[PDB]
RNA sequence: AUAGGUUUGGUCCUAGCCUUUCUAUUAGCUCUUAGUAAGAUUACACAUGCAAGCAUCCCCGUUCCAGUGAGUUCACCCUCUAAAUCA
């Protein structure tokens, strides 16, 4: 079987289920957490389960983790403007921490839908070209138009070989 | 006047936006000053032949 | 003053919605398509009732009735006539505006004829070109042969009316002549052979009722509803008939007699209903059976 | 990533640009014409037929 | 490929197979190959009459306007297609070519008439 | 051979001979391809009948000359389609040669187009959100002044005979390289009687 | 195609291209059409350039764009 | 192989055996039938009233071969080859 | 991979090799027609012909296209800002 405990974390399906997409202001995220203590259980679960999901959705944001530096766990975000958002995560569960940062620093569902709609316009159905980019390669595929010569030979009158023969 | 199609597309936007008007759209060609083809060009921007002699 | 209700009126929608019915087994019949291993969930009775409710909500979206539209008027508008181009080209040029973010009914599609006339494309050409460049799933550029009279009679012989309606909805536009023609010919076959249950629990029932009421031939549908113990739907059908024909003998009869419930059927049966005798006999049989069960 | 310098490419470039300034042809050489063949002896190119007259 | 100078142009890129031409309207750099790299596809032009006797032309008018507004030039065949569509005025050479054909056909009717009349 | 069912192919599938040979199983139930190895070639033989000569191991369709692949023989065509998913089996599945599989695939599509063979027709959504036909694109555009009067859209479409003075300049500039002057063009395109 | 360095063909050494014969009537009428045609197209081109510039400006510092920017800042605060 | 096959098929738990053990309805969700909830088995005994605890992350052992295929990472020229009806 | 053959007197395990599938070149033998697609082994040497002109002289172009794969993280993103197009 897949190595490690909770191998589900190392699957593309699990990594794409993160709902936290930081705004463009967020640049760095420092996770200070303690390895022992009941009050830091959520922070430990958040580092175990959710940091992979956050990084997957925010590839250009630097996430750095520090162990046992302070008596309590906390998150700190460094924004491009220079503002620092301190989020205390003591006593909170990993689900609560994830929902909290979505509210204060995550893009809403409307902002995301808009970005996806802009991508839809990049592929134009009417454009013809290679299958990697377009639906159809040639107009000959459209029914009613003159088929491709490779499939249906053209009439002798429409072929250049005999066009110049009838004339001369 | 605008060409046939462009005219029809400008009149349709008017009606769609709600503006009710019967004025004809027309292109202002007064700004475009068509100079003759033999008008002296700018010699300062013209190049020069290279040295390769025959 | 007094406008007769349209098909999309909330009142008509509620009446036609209830008349259609909601059979979850028919709405979500297993489709003959590529299959995948089913999934399983351990659910309580409370959770089971919640999923069933969500299926009712999803089923009601699947049953949303298409709007009934009037036949579109042919387009015959000439943008220009450049007589100088006459005789230069032997074939006409069809120019389609493929700007992505434009409603398809707001696109400029024009045709340059060999004579030099720049005219707007006809409704048929417009639909053909939109498919060429914005292909829709289930639509064909060339009219499928299924819609011929001979081919549509085979589909009816097999009781495949709902399939003929889905094929029409995908190929033709709601206001096209071919669209209205097929639905009108399908509704007629259902009436002649009394196959009203085929379209029940589908989004096509409302359109069928609307066609019958506006053509004064709700006799067969009323008989079927009574024979199937659907008085509530039958009374609503007669009620709706009165609203769309207020200046009618049956409408005035109910007004004069203040008929309600089953009385509305009797008043309409004698005055306007063509098969007044058969309706009375059918309604009679039901009322007798109902009296027995009450005991 | 450290590109290896090409010194001869820059040396010749400066020499060429210089020689184009010291050996540049004069208008007397460039725009001379043989009135019998109607060709510029500098390049040996024929003038357009519409300019011969 | 950074070219020396050049400009954007809306022109016809030939596709299809032998004896089956098909043109794609594309905005491409002046110096790029005919069927090579392009900036954006702006439509298509099927020059062969289809079953319905039509030559189909697609024109992304919203994007054609955008590129003409950014300094894109136009090839003669592309200018003649926009003239037939009514987006631009009829290119003068279509008017003159039409007039030349009228004169040729008018001259052809004389010899034909003379033959039938004289002989 | 000459089968008597060519005109009414559906009759063979209801005859006694068919029931004795096949019974209730599909015509291809017993066929087995002869090939080397455990994995068969990914294509079946091209054709079982070459120049009116049948090969050693004819495919299910070619081994029985009374089985006619026709869009009307709906019972035969159904045997070559998946009852649970509706997909046409690829040739290696049943062993039919490429020639007969191509005829079968076309007949199954023709039967489906004629309504003889039932297939899943999905419920599709409407193309347009709004059904209004009031936009100018589909409505009537107000005619332009030139169109109402019958004049050309731009005045320079029509031929205007140039002044005689201007014709003299061109005759001086292009001395010795001049064509016959052309008058106004015909008003309409002539035609060969 | 040939490069500047490639030598000229021997057969083309004596080739002289002769200009076509000019028709006075057709020549003048055609010259005016080009003058009008290019004037109309130049006006159209100018109109398209203005639209492109306006759309860019509207997206950069449009009232709706600035309003959204202010709303985003307020929401953050 | 034979002894292993008969060992697994003999020990497979039926839907009814699952419902009775769990005291909950077994609801089958079929993609071809939309969201229709098909109850395949119900507990013959009393039906529990508490919903089964939904663990956020399942601590289940995944087969790398399964995960690798779902991610389109498994290229094999021998898989999904056309074969005779079995 | 739905796998198969092969170690031994024989069994089980491990393991390599090979078989069956699908393509591309080359060889043998053989070969009827039509349409279409593709097409030196070699950055080895090349006979001959042609491949860039245009145009009232100035300019502009020949810096493109076409070719090859010798060399090889110059190709992508950002910042900044020449030349070029928008008369
Ligand atoms: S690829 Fe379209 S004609 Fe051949
Ligand atoms: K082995
Ligand atoms: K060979
Ligand atoms: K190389
Ligand atoms: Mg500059
Ligand atoms: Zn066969």
């Amino acid at each position: 079987p897949m190595k490690g405990r909770f191998p589900i974390r190392r699957t593309l399906q699990y990594l794409s289920q993160g709902n936290v997409v930081f705004k463009d202001s967020v640049k760095v995220m420092t996770v200070n957490y303690n390895t022992h203590g009941e009050l830091g259980e959520g922070a430990r679960k958040f580092v175990f389960f959710n940091i992979p999901q956050i990084q997957y959705k925010n590839p250009w944001v630097q996430i750095m983790m520090f162990k046992n530096m302070t008596p309590s766990p906390f998150l700190r975000f460094y924004l491009d403007s220079g503002e620092q958002v301190l989020v205390d995560v003591e006593t909170k569960s990993n689900k609560e921490i994830m929902e909290h940062i979505r509210k204060i620093l995550g893009k809403n569902e409307e902002t995301l839908r808009e970005e996806e709609e802009e991508k839809k316009q990049l592929s134009h159905p009417a454009n013809f070209g290679p299958r990697k980019y377009c639906l159809r390669e040639c107009i000959c595929e459209v029914e009613g138009q003159v088929p491709c010569p490779s499939l249906v030979p053209l009439p002798k009158e429409m072929r250049g070989k005999y066009k110049a023969a009838l004339k001369a | 006047p605008y060409p046939p199609l462009l005219r029809a597309m400008i009149i349709a936007e008017r009606q769609k936006n709600g503006d009710t008007s019967t004025e004809e759209p027309m292109l202002n060609v007064q700004r475009i000053r068509m100079e003759p083809w033999d008008y002296p060009a700018k010699q300062e921007d013209k190049g020069r032949a290279k040295g390769t002699p025959v | 003053e007094t406008k007769k209700p349209t098909f999309m009126d909330e009142e008509v929608q509620s009446i036609l919605t209830k008349m259609t019915g909601l059979n979850l087994q028919k709405t979500f019949k297993p489709a003959i398509q590529e299959l995948k291993p089913p999934t399983y969930k351990l659910m309580t009775q409370a959770q089971l009732e919640e999923a069933t409710r969500q299926a009712v909500e999803a089923a009601k979206v699947r049953l949303k009735m298409p709007p009934v539209l009037e036949e579109r008027v042919p387009i015959n508008d000439v943008l220009a006539e450049d007589k100088i181009l006459e005789g230069t080209e032997t074939t006409k040029y069809v120019f389609t505006d493929i700007s992505y973010s434009i409603p398809h009914r707001e696109r400029f599609i024009v045709v340059r004829e060999p004579s030099g006339t720049l005219r707007k494309a006809s409704w048929e050409e417009r639909d053909r070109m939109i498919q060429v460049y914005f292909p829709k799933e289930g639509r064909k550029i060339l009219t499928p042969i299924i819609f011929k009279e001979e081919n549509l009679r085979t589909m009816y012989s097999q009781d495949r009316h709902v399939d003929v309606l889905n094929l029409c909805f995908a190929q033709f536009e709601p206001d096209s002549t071919e669209y209205i023609k097929v639905h009108h010919k399908t509704y007629e076959d259902i009436d002649k052979r009394g196959k009203y249950d085929l379209l029940r629990s589908t989004r096509y029932f409302g359109g069928m009722v609307w066609y019958f009421v506006n053509n004064k031939k709700i006799d067969g549908l009323l008989i079927d509803q009574i024979q199937r113990d659907l008085i509530d739907d039958a009374t609503n059908l007669v009620q709706l008939y009165h609203v769309l024909h207020p200046d009618g003998q049956s409408a005035q009869g109910a007004k004069d007699q203040a008929a309600e419930g089953i009385n509305l059927i009797k008043v309409f049966a004698k005055t306007e209903a063509q098969k007044g005798a058969y309706i009375e006999l059918t309604l009679q049989t039901y009322q007798e059976a109902l009296s027995r069960h009450s005991a | 990533k450290k590109v290896r310098p090409r010194l001869i490419a820059e040396l010749a470039r400066r020499v060429r640009a210089l020689r184009e300034q010291l050996n540049r042809p004069r208008d007397s050489q460039l725009y001379a014409v043989d009135y019998e063949t109607l060709t510029r002896p500098f390049s040996g190119r024929r003038l357009p037929v519409r300019a011969w007259a | 490929k950074a070219y020396r100078g050049g400009h954007l142009t809306i022109r016809l890129a030939l596709g299809g197979c032998t004896n089956r031409p098909f043109y794609r309207i594309v905005a491409a750099h002046n110096k790029c190959p005919r069927d090579g790299r392009f900036v954006e596809q702006l439509g298509s032009y099927d020059p062969l009459p289809n079953s319905h006797g039509e030559k189909l032309v697609a024109l992304n008018l919203d994007r054609i306007r955008h590129w003409i507004g950014c300094g894109a030039h136009l090839s003669k065949p592309m200018e003649k297609l926009l003239g037939l569509a009514g987006f631009f005025p009829l290119h003068p050479m279509m008017i003159t070519n039409a007039e030349r054909l009228r004169r040729k056909r008018a001259r052809e009717v004389l010899l034909a008439s003379q033959k039938t009349d004289a002989e | 051979p000459i089968s008597p069912y060519k005109d009414e192919p559906w009759k063979y599938l209801e005859s006694e001979e068919y029931q004795e040979r096949y019974g209730s199983r599909p015509v291809w139930a017993d066929y087995r391809r002869n090939h080397k190895g455990g994995v068969p070639p990914q294509r079946t033989r091209k054709t079982c009948i070459r120049r009116n000569k049948v090969v050693g191991n004819p495919c299910p369709i070619c081994r029985d000359h009374k089985l006619h692949v026709d869009f009307r023989n709906v019972k035969l065509l159904e045997q070559f389609v998946c009852a649970h998913t509706g997909i046409i089996f690829y040739a290696p599945y049943t062993g039919v040669c490429v020639k007969q599989h191509k005829r079968l695939t076309q007949a199954i599509q023709k039967a489906r187009d004629h309504g003889l063979l039932i297939y899943h027709i999905p419920q599709v959504e409407p193309r347009d959100l709004d059904f209004s036909t009031s936009h100018g694109a589909v409505s009537a555009t107000p005619p332009a002044p030139t169109l109402v009067s019958g004049d050309p859209w731009y005045p320079w479409y029509n031929w205007k005979q140039p002044p005689e003075r201007e014709l003299s300049r061109l005759r001086r500039l292009y001395q010795g390289h001049l064509q016959e002057e052309s008058g106004p063009p015909p008003e309409s395109m002539p035609k060969m009687p | 195609r040939k490069t500047r360095h490639d030598p000229l063909a021997k057969s083309k050494i004596e080739r002289v291209n002769m200009p076509p014969a000019v028709d006075p009537a057709e020549f003048f009428v055609l010259m005016e059409r080009y003058q009008h045609y290019r004037q109309t197209v130049r006006a159209l081109r100018m109109e398209f350039v203005s639209e492109v510039q306006r759309k860019v400006h509207e997206a950069r510092a449009g009232v709706l764009a600035e309003r959204k920017a202010l709303k985003d800042a307020a929401e953050h605060r | 192989l034979t002894q292993g096959l008969f060992r697994g098929l003999s020990r497979q738990e039926t839907h009814q055996q699952l419902a009775d053990k769990k005291g909950l309805h077994v609801v089958e969700i079929r993609e071809e039938c939309g969201p229709l909830p098909i109850v395949v088995a119900s507990p013959r005994g009393p039906l529990r009233k508490d919903p089964e605890p939904e663990d956020e992350v399942p601590d289940v052992k995944l087969d790398w071969e399964d995960v690798k295929t779902a991610q389109g990472m498994k290229r094999s020229v021998w898989s999904n080859l056309k074969r005779a009806a079995t």
